[PDB]
Protein backbone atom coordinates (compact mmCIF):
# COMPACT_ATOMS: atom_id res chain seq x y z
CA UNK A 1 0.00 0.00 0.00
CA UNK A 2 2.50 2.22 0.92
CA UNK A 3 3.98 2.19 -2.80
CA UNK A 4 7.57 3.79 -1.53
CA UNK A 5 6.24 6.82 -0.26
CA UNK A 6 8.75 7.10 2.40
CA UNK A 7 6.43 9.48 4.35
CA UNK A 8 3.75 6.84 4.38
CA UNK A 9 6.19 4.51 5.90
CA UNK A 10 7.34 6.66 8.64
CA UNK A 11 3.82 7.82 9.33
CA UNK A 12 2.52 4.33 9.61
CA UNK A 13 5.85 3.63 11.81
CA UNK A 14 5.56 5.94 14.03
CA UNK A 15 2.30 5.44 14.37
CA UNK A 16 2.53 2.39 15.27
CA UNK A 17 5.06 2.98 18.16
CA UNK A 18 2.59 4.05 20.18
CA UNK A 19 0.11 1.12 19.41
CA UNK A 20 1.80 -1.94 18.71
CA UNK A 21 -1.05 -3.97 19.01
CA UNK A 22 -3.33 -2.37 16.46
CA UNK A 23 -1.00 -3.95 13.55
CA UNK A 24 -3.97 -4.95 11.31
CA UNK A 25 -6.30 -2.28 11.65
CA UNK A 26 -3.87 0.28 9.69
CA UNK A 27 -3.53 -2.26 7.32
CA UNK A 28 -7.01 -2.62 6.52
CA UNK A 29 -7.30 1.07 6.58
CA UNK A 30 -4.91 1.29 3.89
CA UNK A 31 -6.46 -1.65 2.52
CA UNK A 32 -9.59 1.04 2.75
CA UNK A 33 -7.83 3.84 0.80
CA UNK A 34 -8.42 6.69 3.14
CA UNK A 35 -5.28 8.41 4.45
CA UNK A 36 -7.45 10.80 6.80
CA UNK A 37 -7.24 8.21 9.71
CA UNK A 38 -3.64 8.40 9.50
CA UNK A 39 -2.07 10.98 11.00
CA UNK A 40 1.10 11.95 13.40
CA UNK A 41 2.81 15.05 14.32
CA UNK A 42 6.44 14.56 12.92
CA UNK A 43 9.86 16.38 11.63
CA UNK A 44 7.93 16.72 8.46
CA UNK A 45 5.56 19.69 7.93
CA UNK A 46 2.01 18.17 7.37
CA UNK A 47 0.06 15.78 9.57
CA UNK A 48 -0.66 12.92 6.96
CA UNK A 49 -0.14 12.18 3.00
CA UNK A 50 -3.62 13.96 2.23
CA UNK A 51 -2.24 16.89 3.78
CA UNK A 52 0.84 16.92 1.28
CA UNK A 53 -1.47 16.87 -2.16
CA UNK A 54 -3.88 19.56 -0.79
CA UNK A 55 -0.68 21.83 -0.81
CA UNK A 56 0.80 20.91 -3.89
CA UNK A 57 -2.63 21.47 -5.73
CA UNK A 58 -3.54 25.17 -4.77
CA UNK A 59 -1.07 26.71 -6.87
CA UNK A 60 -1.90 26.46 -10.33
CA UNK A 61 -3.61 28.99 -12.44
CA UNK A 62 -7.67 28.97 -11.98
CA UNK A 63 -7.62 28.31 -16.35
CA UNK A 64 -5.41 25.52 -15.49
CA UNK A 65 -7.17 23.85 -11.86
CA UNK A 66 -10.49 22.97 -13.73
CA UNK A 67 -8.94 20.31 -15.79
CA UNK A 68 -7.13 18.41 -13.16
CA UNK A 69 -9.95 17.08 -11.83
CA UNK A 70 -11.09 15.92 -15.18
CA UNK A 71 -7.35 14.61 -15.16
CA UNK A 72 -9.27 12.38 -12.04
CA UNK A 73 -10.61 9.64 -13.61
CA UNK A 74 -7.76 8.45 -15.15
CA UNK A 75 -7.07 4.75 -14.15
CA UNK A 76 -4.67 4.17 -11.27
CA UNK A 77 -2.30 2.40 -14.03
CA UNK A 78 -3.20 3.47 -17.13
CA UNK A 79 -0.69 5.22 -19.50
CA UNK A 80 -3.15 6.71 -21.78
CA UNK A 81 -2.72 7.56 -25.33
CA UNK A 82 -2.73 11.64 -25.47
CA UNK A 83 -5.65 11.53 -27.87
CA UNK A 84 -8.50 10.54 -25.39
CA UNK A 85 -7.41 13.37 -22.99
CA UNK A 86 -7.76 15.29 -26.36
CA UNK A 87 -11.15 13.91 -26.49
CA UNK A 88 -12.49 14.74 -23.15
CA UNK A 89 -11.15 18.13 -23.57
CA UNK A 90 -12.74 19.00 -26.89
CA UNK A 91 -9.36 21.29 -27.24
CA UNK A 92 -6.67 20.57 -29.84
CA UNK A 93 -3.75 18.26 -29.36
CA UNK A 94 -0.65 20.74 -30.00
CA UNK A 95 -2.44 22.46 -27.14
CA UNK A 96 -2.85 19.92 -25.10
CA UNK A 97 0.37 18.65 -24.83
CA UNK A 98 1.63 21.82 -23.20
CA UNK A 99 -0.75 21.96 -20.51
CA UNK A 100 0.29 18.91 -19.41
CA UNK A 101 3.78 19.33 -19.78
CA UNK A 102 2.81 22.00 -17.05
CA UNK A 103 2.01 19.42 -14.80
CA UNK A 104 4.70 17.12 -15.28
CA UNK A 105 6.39 19.92 -13.88
CA UNK A 106 3.95 20.26 -11.52
CA UNK A 107 5.03 16.97 -10.54
CA UNK A 108 1.49 16.08 -10.56
CA UNK A 109 1.68 13.86 -13.64
CA UNK A 110 4.41 11.50 -14.86
CA UNK A 111 5.57 11.54 -17.96
CA UNK A 112 6.40 8.52 -20.90
CA UNK A 113 8.57 9.91 -23.87
CA UNK A 114 7.85 6.18 -25.44
CA UNK A 115 8.68 6.84 -29.32
CA UNK A 116 6.52 9.75 -30.63
CA UNK A 117 3.07 8.63 -28.10
CA UNK A 118 2.91 10.15 -24.68
CA UNK A 119 1.60 8.08 -21.96
CA UNK A 120 1.11 9.96 -18.87
CA UNK A 121 0.15 8.24 -15.93
CA UNK A 122 -0.05 8.73 -11.79
CA UNK A 123 1.30 6.94 -8.56
CA UNK A 124 -1.05 5.04 -6.71
CA UNK A 125 -0.74 7.92 -3.90
CA UNK A 126 -1.79 10.80 -6.47
CA UNK A 127 -4.81 8.68 -7.81
CA UNK A 128 -5.72 7.69 -4.59
CA UNK A 129 -5.98 11.50 -3.41
CA UNK A 130 -7.95 12.39 -6.35
CA UNK A 131 -10.65 9.90 -5.64
CA UNK A 132 -10.29 11.50 -1.46
CA UNK A 133 -10.75 15.19 -3.12
CA UNK A 134 -12.90 14.70 -5.76
CA UNK A 135 -15.38 11.47 -5.58
CA UNK A 136 -18.77 13.13 -5.83
CA UNK A 137 -17.56 15.03 -8.99
CA UNK A 138 -16.14 11.55 -10.60
CA UNK A 139 -19.68 9.86 -10.93
CA UNK A 140 -20.71 12.80 -12.75
CA UNK A 141 -17.80 13.34 -15.26
CA UNK A 142 -18.15 9.63 -16.08
CA UNK A 143 -20.91 10.95 -18.50
CA UNK A 144 -18.94 13.68 -19.79
CA UNK A 145 -16.32 11.76 -20.87
CA UNK A 146 -18.62 9.49 -22.92
CA UNK A 147 -21.04 12.13 -24.51
CA UNK A 148 -17.92 13.68 -26.06
CA UNK A 149 -16.65 10.81 -27.73
CA UNK A 150 -20.32 10.42 -28.69
CA UNK A 151 -19.66 13.38 -30.25
CA UNK A 152 -16.76 11.55 -32.18
CA UNK A 153 -16.30 8.27 -33.22
CA UNK A 154 -19.22 5.27 -32.26
CA UNK A 155 -17.96 2.09 -31.37
CA UNK A 156 -18.79 0.43 -34.46
CA UNK A 157 -16.97 3.49 -35.98
CA UNK A 158 -13.95 2.86 -34.41
CA UNK A 159 -10.78 1.90 -36.13
CA UNK A 160 -7.66 -0.23 -35.75
CA UNK A 161 -5.37 2.40 -37.10
CA UNK A 162 -6.36 4.39 -34.26
CA UNK A 163 -4.18 5.23 -31.19
CA UNK A 164 -6.82 5.48 -28.78
CA UNK A 165 -9.25 2.71 -29.85
CA UNK A 166 -7.72 0.19 -27.37
CA UNK A 167 -7.95 2.54 -24.64
CA UNK A 168 -11.46 2.49 -25.67
CA UNK A 169 -12.08 -0.94 -25.83
CA UNK A 170 -10.25 -1.45 -22.92
CA UNK A 171 -11.85 1.07 -20.75
CA UNK A 172 -14.69 2.80 -22.43
CA UNK A 173 -16.39 -0.24 -21.46
CA UNK A 174 -14.71 1.24 -18.12
CA UNK A 175 -16.38 4.60 -18.14
CA UNK A 176 -19.77 3.80 -18.65
CA UNK A 177 -19.98 1.67 -15.63
CA UNK A 178 -19.05 4.97 -13.42
CA UNK A 179 -22.05 6.63 -15.57
CA UNK A 180 -24.56 4.43 -13.88
CA UNK A 181 -26.36 4.66 -17.10
CA UNK A 182 -27.13 1.10 -17.63
CA UNK A 183 -29.29 1.66 -21.11
CA UNK A 184 -26.18 2.67 -22.58
CA UNK A 185 -24.02 -0.14 -21.45
CA UNK A 186 -26.47 -1.95 -23.21
CA UNK A 187 -25.74 -0.07 -26.23
CA UNK A 188 -22.40 -0.87 -26.06
CA UNK A 189 -21.29 -4.33 -24.58
CA UNK A 190 -23.75 -6.37 -25.21
CA UNK A 191 -23.56 -5.08 -29.21
CA UNK A 192 -22.05 -8.63 -30.59
CA UNK A 193 -20.07 -6.99 -33.59
CA UNK A 194 -18.27 -5.32 -30.56
CA UNK A 195 -17.17 -7.94 -29.02
CA UNK A 196 -16.00 -9.46 -32.63
CA UNK A 197 -13.62 -6.36 -33.04
CA UNK A 198 -12.82 -6.37 -29.16
CA UNK A 199 -12.34 -10.02 -29.84
CA UNK A 200 -10.04 -9.65 -32.74
CA UNK A 201 -7.69 -7.44 -31.49
CA UNK A 202 -7.89 -7.89 -27.33
CA UNK A 203 -8.62 -11.49 -27.21
CA UNK A 204 -11.81 -13.16 -25.61
CA UNK A 205 -10.19 -12.74 -21.38
CA UNK A 206 -10.78 -9.16 -20.92
CA UNK A 207 -14.76 -9.23 -22.15
CA UNK A 208 -15.06 -11.84 -19.63
CA UNK A 209 -13.75 -9.71 -16.74
CA UNK A 210 -15.49 -6.90 -17.84
CA UNK A 211 -18.74 -9.28 -17.85
CA UNK A 212 -18.09 -10.01 -14.26
CA UNK A 213 -17.86 -6.11 -13.25
CA UNK A 214 -20.98 -5.66 -15.69
CA UNK A 215 -23.39 -8.07 -13.71
CA UNK A 216 -23.64 -5.47 -10.67
CA UNK A 217 -23.95 -2.90 -13.06
CA UNK A 218 -27.06 -3.89 -14.96
CA UNK A 219 -30.14 -5.85 -13.70
CA UNK A 220 -30.49 -9.71 -12.35
CA UNK A 221 -33.08 -10.41 -15.40
CA UNK A 222 -30.10 -9.42 -18.02
CA UNK A 223 -27.51 -11.39 -15.35
CA UNK A 224 -29.11 -14.42 -17.04
CA UNK A 225 -28.26 -12.90 -20.83
CA UNK A 226 -24.69 -12.73 -19.28
CA UNK A 227 -25.07 -16.08 -18.01
CA UNK A 228 -26.35 -17.04 -21.44
CA UNK A 229 -23.09 -15.22 -22.92
CA UNK A 230 -20.95 -16.38 -20.68
CA UNK A 231 -22.66 -20.00 -21.92
CA UNK A 232 -21.71 -18.90 -25.49
CA UNK A 233 -17.88 -17.93 -24.49
CA UNK A 234 -17.19 -21.13 -23.61
CA UNK A 235 -17.05 -22.60 -26.86
CA UNK A 236 -15.43 -19.46 -27.97
CA UNK A 237 -12.22 -19.69 -25.67
CA UNK A 238 -11.03 -23.59 -27.50
CA UNK A 239 -10.54 -22.63 -31.69
CA UNK A 240 -12.32 -18.94 -31.29
CA UNK A 241 -8.95 -17.25 -31.56
CA UNK A 242 -7.00 -18.80 -34.33
CA UNK A 243 -7.34 -16.72 -37.18
CA UNK A 244 -10.03 -18.08 -39.71
CA UNK A 245 -12.26 -16.50 -37.46
CA UNK A 246 -15.31 -19.17 -38.45
CA UNK A 247 -18.64 -16.78 -39.27
CA UNK A 248 -19.37 -16.84 -35.04
CA UNK A 249 -23.04 -15.68 -36.92
CA UNK A 250 -23.16 -19.78 -37.97
CA UNK A 251 -21.43 -21.03 -35.27
CA UNK A 252 -23.69 -19.00 -33.35
CA UNK A 253 -27.17 -20.87 -33.47
CA UNK A 254 -25.91 -23.57 -31.51
CA UNK A 255 -26.75 -22.36 -27.84
CA UNK A 256 -29.94 -23.97 -26.17
CA UNK A 257 -33.63 -22.53 -24.78
CA UNK A 258 -33.08 -18.93 -25.94
CA UNK A 259 -32.21 -16.48 -23.67
CA UNK A 260 -31.00 -13.10 -25.24
CA UNK A 261 -28.01 -14.47 -27.27
CA UNK A 262 -30.20 -17.11 -28.77
CA UNK A 263 -33.09 -14.70 -29.95
CA UNK A 264 -30.08 -12.71 -31.37
CA UNK A 265 -28.85 -15.15 -33.63
CA UNK A 266 -31.83 -16.57 -34.92
CA UNK A 267 -32.61 -13.39 -36.37
CA UNK A 268 -28.83 -12.34 -37.25
CA UNK A 269 -29.16 -15.55 -39.60
CA UNK A 270 -33.11 -14.78 -40.87
CA UNK A 271 -31.21 -11.36 -42.39
CA UNK A 272 -28.35 -13.30 -43.73
CA UNK A 273 -30.55 -16.12 -45.42
CA UNK A 274 -32.16 -14.20 -48.03
CA UNK A 275 -29.15 -12.83 -49.39
CA UNK A 276 -27.17 -16.10 -49.47
CA UNK A 277 -24.48 -17.52 -47.22
CA UNK A 278 -26.10 -21.54 -47.63
CA UNK A 279 -26.23 -21.61 -43.95
CA UNK A 280 -27.34 -25.02 -42.42
CA UNK A 281 -29.70 -25.23 -39.61
CA UNK A 282 -28.96 -27.58 -36.74
CA UNK A 283 -32.02 -29.71 -35.46
CA UNK A 284 -30.55 -31.45 -32.43
CA UNK A 285 -28.79 -29.66 -29.82
CA UNK A 286 -31.45 -30.25 -27.36
CA UNK A 287 -30.68 -33.70 -27.67
CA UNK A 288 -26.78 -33.53 -27.76
CA UNK A 289 -23.45 -32.02 -26.11
CA UNK A 290 -22.86 -32.16 -22.35
CA UNK A 291 -21.63 -28.64 -22.42
CA UNK A 292 -18.21 -28.11 -20.55
CA UNK A 293 -18.11 -24.97 -18.13
CA UNK A 294 -14.78 -23.54 -19.94
CA UNK A 295 -11.48 -24.56 -22.33
CA UNK A 296 -8.47 -23.31 -23.05
CA UNK A 297 -6.00 -22.90 -25.69
CA UNK A 298 -2.82 -21.64 -24.42
CA UNK A 299 -0.19 -23.00 -26.76
CA UNK A 300 -0.64 -23.74 -31.12
CA UNK A 301 1.61 -26.62 -30.03
CA UNK A 302 1.31 -29.73 -27.91
CA UNK A 303 0.81 -29.34 -23.82
CA UNK A 304 2.82 -31.47 -21.70
CA UNK A 305 2.12 -30.26 -18.31
CA UNK A 306 -0.09 -28.26 -15.90
CA UNK A 307 -0.36 -26.72 -12.49
CA UNK A 308 -3.18 -25.45 -10.24
CA UNK A 309 -1.32 -22.04 -8.41
CA UNK A 310 -2.02 -23.43 -4.45
CA UNK A 311 -4.33 -20.24 -3.76
CA UNK A 312 -6.26 -22.11 -6.75
CA UNK A 313 -6.74 -18.27 -8.39
CA UNK A 314 -4.02 -19.51 -11.31
CA UNK A 315 -2.99 -22.02 -13.55
CA UNK B 1 28.55 17.92 48.55
CA UNK B 2 28.36 21.00 46.41
CA UNK B 3 31.68 22.21 45.22
CA UNK B 4 32.05 26.32 45.87
CA UNK B 5 32.92 26.47 42.69
CA UNK B 6 29.31 24.22 41.11
CA UNK B 7 27.80 27.18 42.74
CA UNK B 8 29.62 29.90 40.91
CA UNK B 9 28.38 27.69 37.65
CA UNK B 10 25.15 28.03 38.38
CA UNK B 11 25.24 31.35 39.28
CA UNK B 12 25.84 32.64 36.33
CA UNK B 13 23.46 29.87 34.75
CA UNK B 14 20.91 31.24 36.65
CA UNK B 15 19.09 28.04 38.09
CA UNK B 16 16.46 28.67 41.18
CA UNK B 17 18.87 27.14 44.24
CA UNK B 18 16.94 24.30 45.77
CA UNK B 19 13.59 25.27 48.74
CA UNK B 20 15.68 24.71 51.93
CA UNK B 21 13.14 22.05 53.00
CA UNK B 22 13.90 19.22 50.13
CA UNK B 23 14.77 15.65 50.28
CA UNK B 24 16.82 13.77 47.78
CA UNK B 25 15.58 10.99 45.35
CA UNK B 26 18.52 9.93 44.19
CA UNK B 27 17.26 7.10 41.95
CA UNK B 28 15.75 9.57 39.99
CA UNK B 29 18.01 12.20 39.60
CA UNK B 30 20.96 8.89 39.19
CA UNK B 31 18.49 7.93 36.37
CA UNK B 32 18.28 11.91 34.82
CA UNK B 33 22.03 12.44 35.24
CA UNK B 34 23.17 8.99 33.94
CA UNK B 35 20.90 9.53 30.79
CA UNK B 36 21.74 13.32 30.79
CA UNK B 37 25.33 11.64 30.40
CA UNK B 38 24.28 9.65 27.14
CA UNK B 39 24.24 12.50 24.84
CA UNK B 40 28.00 13.12 24.97
CA UNK B 41 27.85 15.02 22.14
CA UNK B 42 25.91 15.87 19.37
CA UNK B 43 22.28 17.49 19.28
CA UNK B 44 20.12 15.64 21.66
CA UNK B 45 16.60 16.33 23.63
CA UNK B 46 15.32 15.10 26.77
CA UNK B 47 11.67 15.60 28.21
CA UNK B 48 10.79 14.96 31.97
CA UNK B 49 6.88 15.02 32.96
CA UNK B 50 4.54 14.60 35.30
CA UNK B 51 1.00 15.17 36.36
CA UNK B 52 1.31 18.74 38.09
CA UNK B 53 3.41 18.75 41.22
CA UNK B 54 5.45 15.87 41.09
CA UNK B 55 8.65 17.85 42.02
CA UNK B 56 9.62 18.03 38.25
CA UNK B 57 11.87 21.31 37.91
CA UNK B 58 13.10 20.75 41.38
CA UNK B 59 15.14 17.49 40.16
CA UNK B 60 16.17 19.34 36.63
CA UNK B 61 17.94 21.97 39.32
CA UNK B 62 18.82 18.89 41.57
CA UNK B 63 20.86 16.84 38.73
CA UNK B 64 22.74 19.86 37.75
CA UNK B 65 23.09 20.71 41.03
CA UNK B 66 26.06 17.68 40.91
CA UNK B 67 29.62 18.45 40.30
CA UNK B 68 30.38 15.07 38.78
CA UNK B 69 28.15 14.94 35.56
CA UNK B 70 28.33 18.62 34.76
CA UNK B 71 32.00 19.58 35.44
CA UNK B 72 33.63 16.64 33.57
CA UNK B 73 30.99 16.27 30.90
CA UNK B 74 29.93 19.89 30.56
CA UNK B 75 32.59 22.57 30.22
CA UNK B 76 30.02 24.88 28.65
CA UNK B 77 27.82 26.39 31.64
CA UNK B 78 23.92 25.69 31.61
CA UNK B 79 21.81 28.12 31.31
CA UNK B 80 17.94 27.93 32.07
CA UNK B 81 15.05 29.83 30.41
CA UNK B 82 11.49 29.85 32.37
CA UNK B 83 9.33 29.39 29.23
CA UNK B 84 5.95 29.70 30.64
CA UNK B 85 3.16 29.29 28.19
CA UNK B 86 2.78 31.79 25.92
CA UNK B 87 1.22 33.66 23.02
CA UNK B 88 3.44 34.20 19.71
CA UNK B 89 4.23 37.68 20.82
CA UNK B 90 5.08 36.54 24.24
CA UNK B 91 7.19 34.38 23.03
CA UNK B 92 9.46 36.39 21.18
CA UNK B 93 10.89 38.28 24.04
CA UNK B 94 11.89 35.62 25.87
CA UNK B 95 14.40 34.83 23.04
CA UNK B 96 15.73 38.34 23.02
CA UNK B 97 15.93 37.95 26.39
CA UNK B 98 17.91 34.80 26.46
CA UNK B 99 20.14 36.92 23.57
CA UNK B 100 21.49 39.55 26.17
CA UNK B 101 22.23 37.00 28.66
CA UNK B 102 24.05 34.90 26.60
CA UNK B 103 26.45 37.89 24.77
CA UNK B 104 27.68 39.05 28.22
CA UNK B 105 30.63 40.57 26.27
CA UNK B 106 27.86 42.21 23.99
CA UNK B 107 30.23 42.20 20.82
CA UNK B 108 27.25 40.68 18.98
CA UNK B 109 24.77 43.30 17.85
CA UNK B 110 23.18 45.77 20.07
CA UNK B 111 20.17 45.52 18.08
CA UNK B 112 18.00 42.87 19.03
CA UNK B 113 16.29 40.26 16.12
CA UNK B 114 12.47 41.61 15.22
CA UNK B 115 12.20 37.66 13.92
CA UNK B 116 12.05 35.20 15.98
CA UNK B 117 14.11 32.67 13.48
CA UNK B 118 17.19 35.60 13.84
CA UNK B 119 17.42 35.08 17.45
CA UNK B 120 17.04 31.24 16.62
CA UNK B 121 20.40 32.08 14.53
CA UNK B 122 21.90 34.25 17.59
CA UNK B 123 21.54 31.06 19.58
CA UNK B 124 23.11 28.86 17.59
CA UNK B 125 25.37 30.62 16.95
CA UNK B 126 26.26 31.40 20.05
CA UNK B 127 25.62 28.06 21.34
CA UNK B 128 27.98 27.04 18.43
CA UNK B 129 31.34 29.33 19.39
CA UNK B 130 30.46 31.28 22.74
CA UNK B 131 29.52 28.31 24.46
CA UNK B 132 30.18 25.23 22.85
CA UNK B 133 29.66 22.52 25.47
CA UNK B 134 26.23 24.34 27.04
CA UNK B 135 23.15 22.84 28.25
CA UNK B 136 20.04 24.83 28.19
CA UNK B 137 17.14 23.81 30.67
CA UNK B 138 13.70 24.63 30.22
CA UNK B 139 10.44 25.09 32.11
CA UNK B 140 6.66 24.09 31.50
CA UNK B 141 6.16 24.27 27.80
CA UNK B 142 2.74 23.90 26.72
CA UNK B 143 2.95 23.81 22.51
CA UNK B 144 5.74 22.45 19.96
CA UNK B 145 6.00 25.85 17.68
CA UNK B 146 7.92 27.08 21.26
CA UNK B 147 10.47 24.30 20.98
CA UNK B 148 10.76 24.51 17.10
CA UNK B 149 12.01 28.02 18.28
CA UNK B 150 14.69 26.97 20.68
CA UNK B 151 15.48 24.05 17.99
CA UNK B 152 19.15 25.34 17.92
CA UNK B 153 20.38 22.14 16.97
CA UNK B 154 22.26 22.05 19.88
CA UNK B 155 21.25 20.26 23.38
CA UNK B 156 18.22 21.64 25.15
CA UNK B 157 16.30 19.73 27.68
CA UNK B 158 12.41 20.71 28.45
CA UNK B 159 10.80 19.84 31.53
CA UNK B 160 6.88 19.69 31.57
CA UNK B 161 3.68 18.47 31.62
CA UNK B 162 2.62 17.24 27.96
CA UNK B 163 4.97 14.17 26.61
CA UNK B 164 3.11 15.23 22.93
CA UNK B 165 5.31 18.90 22.87
CA UNK B 166 8.54 17.46 21.60
CA UNK B 167 7.59 15.55 18.29
CA UNK B 168 7.96 18.23 15.82
CA UNK B 169 11.55 18.03 17.20
CA UNK B 170 14.42 16.11 15.42
CA UNK B 171 17.38 14.38 16.98
CA UNK B 172 17.56 11.83 19.48
CA UNK B 173 15.16 12.25 22.64
CA UNK B 174 14.66 10.66 25.88
CA UNK B 175 12.33 10.62 28.85
CA UNK B 176 12.43 9.98 31.98
CA UNK B 177 9.01 9.81 33.74
CA UNK B 178 8.46 10.89 37.25
CA UNK B 179 5.11 9.33 38.65
CA UNK B 180 3.86 11.53 41.49
CA UNK B 181 4.04 8.88 44.35
CA UNK B 182 6.95 9.65 46.64
CA UNK B 183 8.17 7.56 49.96
CA UNK B 184 6.24 7.22 53.07
CA UNK B 185 10.09 7.31 54.67
CA UNK B 186 10.97 10.40 53.45
CA UNK B 187 7.43 12.32 53.78
CA UNK B 188 7.69 11.97 57.35
CA UNK B 189 11.87 13.33 56.35
CA UNK B 190 10.09 16.27 54.89
CA UNK B 191 7.79 16.91 57.81
CA UNK B 192 10.41 16.52 60.46
CA UNK B 193 12.10 19.80 58.63
CA UNK B 194 8.82 21.62 58.15
CA UNK B 195 8.00 21.24 61.53
CA UNK B 196 11.43 20.82 63.43
CA UNK B 197 11.23 17.67 64.98
CA UNK B 198 12.79 14.30 65.82
CA UNK B 199 10.73 12.20 63.80
CA UNK B 200 9.46 10.17 66.38
CA UNK B 201 8.68 13.44 68.60
CA UNK B 202 6.41 13.85 65.68
CA UNK B 203 2.81 13.36 66.32
CA UNK B 204 0.28 10.23 65.80
CA UNK B 205 -1.87 12.78 63.56
CA UNK B 206 0.71 13.02 61.24
CA UNK B 207 0.82 9.64 59.88
CA UNK B 208 -2.19 9.60 58.64
CA UNK B 209 -2.40 12.84 56.69
CA UNK B 210 0.47 11.65 54.72
CA UNK B 211 -1.93 8.81 53.51
N1 LIG C 1 12.99 17.47 47.72
C1 LIG C 1 11.90 17.85 47.00
N2 LIG C 1 11.67 17.37 45.76
C2 LIG C 1 10.60 17.75 45.04
N3 LIG C 1 9.68 18.62 45.48
C3 LIG C 1 9.78 19.19 46.71
C4 LIG C 1 10.93 18.83 47.55
N4 LIG C 1 10.79 19.52 48.70
C5 LIG C 1 9.66 20.26 48.59
N5 LIG C 1 9.06 20.06 47.41
C6 LIG C 1 7.80 20.71 46.95
C7 LIG C 1 7.95 22.22 47.03
C8 LIG C 1 7.75 22.73 45.61
O1 LIG C 1 6.62 23.61 45.56
C9 LIG C 1 7.50 21.51 44.75
C10 LIG C 1 8.56 21.38 43.65
O2 LIG C 1 8.06 21.95 42.44
P1 LIG C 1 8.23 21.17 41.05
O3 LIG C 1 8.42 19.70 41.34
O4 LIG C 1 9.25 21.91 40.21
O5 LIG C 1 6.79 21.36 40.36
P2 LIG C 1 6.66 21.60 38.77
O6 LIG C 1 7.54 22.78 38.40
O7 LIG C 1 6.85 20.28 38.08
O8 LIG C 1 5.13 22.05 38.60
P3 LIG C 1 4.57 22.52 37.17
O9 LIG C 1 4.24 21.22 36.46
O10 LIG C 1 3.36 23.36 37.51
O11 LIG C 1 5.71 23.29 36.56
O12 LIG C 1 7.54 20.36 45.59
MG1 LIG D 1 8.06 23.94 36.65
Amino acid sequence: ECKGSPLVVSLIGALLRDFPNRWEYYLKQLQNKQFKRIRKSSSYDYEALDEAMSISVEMLREDIKDYYTDLSILQKDVKVPTKVLCILWDMETEEVEDILQEFVNKSLLFCDRNGKSFRYYLHDLQVDFLTEKNCSQLQDLHKKIITQFQRYHQPHTLSPDQEDCMYWYNFLAYHMASAKMHKELCALMFSLDWIKAKTELVGPAHLIHEFVEYRHILDEKDCAVSENFQEFLSLNGHLLGRQPFPNIVQLGLCEPETSEVYQQAKLQAKQEVDNGMLYLEWINKKNITNLSRLVVRPHTDAVYHACFSEDGQRI
Amino acid sequence: GITSYVRTVLCEGGVPQRPVVFVTRKKLVNAIQQKLSKLKGEPGWVTIHGMAGCGKSVLAAEAVRDHSLLEGCFPGGVHWVSVGKQDKSGLLMKLQNLCTRLDQDESFSQRLPLNIEEAKDRLRILMLRKHPRSLLILDDVWDSWVLKAFDSQCQILLTTRDKSVTDSVMGPKYVVPVESSLGKEKGLEILSLFVNMKKADLPEQAHSIIK
